[PDB]
């Protein structure tokens, strides 16, 4: 039951476990700025190997990196694609990840303006609405 | 039960109400919310006034559907509950028929009593239980005028210009779009509906150089219209004219080579000629609507029955698939949303096929 | 999974229902509810109109097949579902095979589970397989002002000779490859289908050796027409052809057979029979232009249908397809891209069966 973003994300720990001249540009684009807690690290281990030089592939890579990180990062390359990659599938996951926090800033600040509510606000409490409905309008 | 979906718009636009309110009334609501809502949804108007939650969370606190509606989570959970914003009509329409249910319901409930009712009065109950249901832009065309009294020819289009067996619709694509793929620089992916590519390439250079009368199906030419033809043969091989001419299918022949071609040569426009022996109709015509929106480019799509709306009406969708449709009788119009209506007239000759100016 | 993550698109876009009855139908969905939802994903878009989810929830609760298929509960498992809305061809020409999987495996469990039947009439079920199983530049071309003309025969070609009944076909075939074996080692094989290629073998020896006047179509001659002997065999033997009169062909016979005849023989043209007998005529054509592709040799298929392109059409299809029909009335040799095309006929001598040019 994995939803839409999450996979958005693997749309990067599965294009440079089998391609790292297609994560160099990563660096420019997700430093990151990374969504999961466990997410930022493995990319902390990825950029690293781009300097010693050695023999790159989707399973070499997955043991620097020494346990959990495996029946996670094997079960990242259990998967269902392949090595060729549009300027339109690389202009796409922009988006996806490091704005995944703006869906988020319609439920922390929500528990604010649903705490208008309880007090009977519809006077100010409605206008949030449009530092929402017209903020996502990007 | 799209009253959930149906009412939670109008903020999105937020006047998700200029065809809302032209449409139906709060009692198709069943719950007393919903009513009193829409009731309290169409006071706005009398100015008016404008569009704003608001404008209702200062209506329905005021007469007191505030306790009688489903509280404040259920107020703002229909702005978070309808994305589709382009649709309204439409849309409200399943409830109408949930209503269309209720349109039958209190009517037959009452009359299928009556036999233990109105025993009685019979030829009443009859006549009453029964009137009850009584109710430029402009991508080119060479004649420089012709992308004006309608303007283009333009990305996402279904220009269909139409016409009997053999009158327009056959020759017509091989002299408007011979100006804007060998003139200016917006280029195609064509194909031959009415005869292979061999026949279809035989057709348009009729027009360059004053040919094919003599002719050439049967001989040669003159001396002085070889040097003619040499005025007249590289502008279809060389220039990017790639036909398509592919035998009994559905439509898949288009897109297995218009696709790939995307990133290559530009696609500055699409090509179809005639339609009625491709193997109803709908499933061929809307597979060319959402592809102009997918490739971004206007398409030309010569269909066949006048050519009015109404003789293509029955053998094509044309009317919705496209706004645009001209004919071929002069270029006939019927529908635009692109430009003024104006009209026009170009003389056509029916010998080395050319469609002069007036 | 190639399914478990396809309909987002659809929502996203959402006008992706273009690529999808693509190369594809409403069928090829296993799992209960994908197939009429695409069914349920057509007639909607089938207006109209675009599409949004909203909408295909629509004749889904219509068809109640929401009750009968599950409810929203996937809507926003699938709209939440696609990371990227780009995937789409894909993933449509990646997850055919998961329903092609067994496009013949119903064909093939059929008759495994049918050996318990034709027994009986046994032989038939071959044909069930066959329609559900199944499913001068250059090497001569026929005269040396016609090797100065159109030029060939080069590498790659179907070709249409349209043969007139009343008139004549023989010689033609005593003109095209009667010569081409005997002088040059890319060998060559005759197709006569209808007819037993042996009353074939009075027709070229008759005209190789020119004897045919006392007769050599019965028996013992007077002692005198045992003369002009040495000219008929003495050259169609040290060449290479294979003669032909196999059963009412299809054409996939000159694809298995000509998987092991261009390495059987040694191959310049391939010498197939008239264009309407062979079926169901019109299919033959399409199959024929391929067969030029593959033994890398330009193949031969004639037809008995004024004489032009369209009475070939009363009995075919062949235009899109063969890009260079000559005729007999006259070799009309009218089509090609290469550059000549001409008017010509030839003198008759039907002594001896000989063509004559100038």
């Amino acid at each position: 039951l994995l939803p839409a973003f999450q996979n958005a994300e693997r749309l990067l720990l599965a294009h440079m476990m089998r391609s790292r001249d297609v994560a160099l540009v990563v660096q420019e684009r997700i430093g990151g700025r990374f969504n999961i807690e466990e997410h930022r690290a493995l990319a902390a281990y990825i950029y690293a190997f781009y300097e010693e030089g050695h023999e790159a592939d989707p399973g070499a890579l997955i043991s620097r990196i020494p346990g959990e990180l495996q029946p996670l990062a094997s079960e990242l390359s259990l998967l269902l694609i392949a090595d060729d990659v549009s300027e339109q599938e690389l202009e796409d996951y922009i988006r996806h990840v490091l704005n995944r926090p703006k869906w988020l800033m319609l439920k922390v600040k929500e528990q604010e303006k649903t705490e208008a509510e309880r007090r009977k606000d519809f006077l100010t409490a409605a206008r949030i609405a449009k530092e929402m409905i017209e903020m996502k309008k990007m | 039960e799209a009253e959930q979906a149906v009412l939670g718009a109008v903020f999105l636009d937020p006047a998700a109400l200029v065809p809302a309110s032209e449409i139906l009334i709060p009692e198709d609501f069943y719950r007393a919310a919903h009513q009193k809502i829409f009731h309290a949804m169409l006071r706005v108007a009398d100015r008016g006034e404008p569009v704003d939650l608001v404008t209702v969370t200062a209506e329905l606190a005021a007469s007191e559907q505030l306790e009688e509606i489903g509280g404040v989570s259920y107020l703002s959970e229909l702005a978070d509950a309808v994305p589709t914003a382009a649709n309204v009509e439409y849309y409200a329409r399943i409830v109408e028929e949930k209503s269309v249910l209720r349109r039958l319901i209190r009517t037959a409930t009452s009359i299928a009593q009556d036999g233990y009712t109105r025993e009685d009065e019979i030829d009443v109950l009859l006549d009453e239980a029964d009137r009850k249901i009584m109710e430029i832009t402009g991508i080119p065309t060479g004649f420089t005028e012709l992308d004006r009294m309608t303007s283009g020819f333009q990305r996402s289009d279904l220009i269909i210009v139409a016409a009997r067996p053999s009158v327009g619709k056959t020759a017509f694509a091989l002299n408007i779009a011979q100006n804007v793929a060998t003139k200016t620089n917006e280029n195609v992916a064509i194909f031959s509906l009415e005869m292979s590519a061999q026949q279809l390439v035989m057709r348009m250079l009729c027009a360059e150089g004053n040919i094919n009368a003599q002719n050439l199906r049967t001989g040669k030419l003159t001396p002085e219209d070889w040097g003619k033809l040499t005025m007249a043969m590289g502008s279809l091989s060389n220039a990017g004219i790639y036909i398509d001419d592919t035998p009994s299918i559905r439509v898949s022949d288009i897109r297995a080579k218009c696709r790939r071609l995307k990133q290559e040569s530009g696609l500055g426009m699409i090509v179809i000629d005639y339609l009625q022996l491709i193997q109803e109709v709908s499933e061929i015509s809307r597979s060319l609507k959402a592809l102009a929106r997918e490739l971004e480019v206007p398409v030309i799509a010569l269909s066949q029955l006048r050519p009015m709306m109404s003789d293509i009406r029955e053998s094509g969708s044309i009317e919705q698939d496209a706004d645009i449709v001209a004919f071929l009788y002069e270029i006939i119009i019927a529908k635009q949303r692109n430009g003024p209506v104006g009209t026009v007239q170009l003389a056509f000759i029916k010998e080395y096929n050319k469609f002069v100016n007036l």
